């Protein structure tokens, strides 16, 4: 897990990770693993998260801040953030 | 006001 | 352009395209091009918009009704959406 | 009012 850009608690970061990997461990399509993510965050941390999955994107958002990590497990990035 | 604006890229 | 999902004016969807086609022109990194959508939107119709541009990714997020569209600009795939 | 959506490129 490589941490590319973070505004977060490391608490919190540990918990985007551990999340992200078991969404990768149970899903294959990007969409799902993001839905996955989102909705945990969502009942953990509060509404309203959004997430992306991908390999190939840019992205340009508003975060609440301490809510916004964007990393890499594997070869697959996560952009995660509360707005 | 809590927010901020941000940007990411993915790698090569 | 290929619209895929949109839950917006038929006018909106028109405007978003349009800043699509022009931040294509002026950009070829996806972060730039959706950071002059994001700010473009903005601007013209208030935040919180976030803006994902890319060939591959996907996505689960929560948006505001009337404030969504999922389109193609050729090849890349377009995500703009307030929340 | 808010919706939950989701995307996949292909």
């Amino acid at each position: 897990a490589v941490i590319k850009n973070a505004d977060m608690s490391e608490e919190m970061q540990q918990d985007a990770v551990d999340c992200a990997t078991q969404a990768l461990e149970k899903y294959n399509i990007e969409k799902d693993i993001a839905a996955y993510i989102k909705k945990e965050f969502d009942k953990k941390y509060n509404p309203t998260w959004h997430c992306i999955v991908g390999r190939n994107f840019g992205s340009y958002v508003t975060h609440e801040t301490r809510h916004f990590i964007y990393f890499y497990l594997g070869q697959v990035a996560i952009l995660l953030f509360k707005s | 006001n809590y927010t901020i604006c941000a940007g990411t890229q993915t790698d090569p």
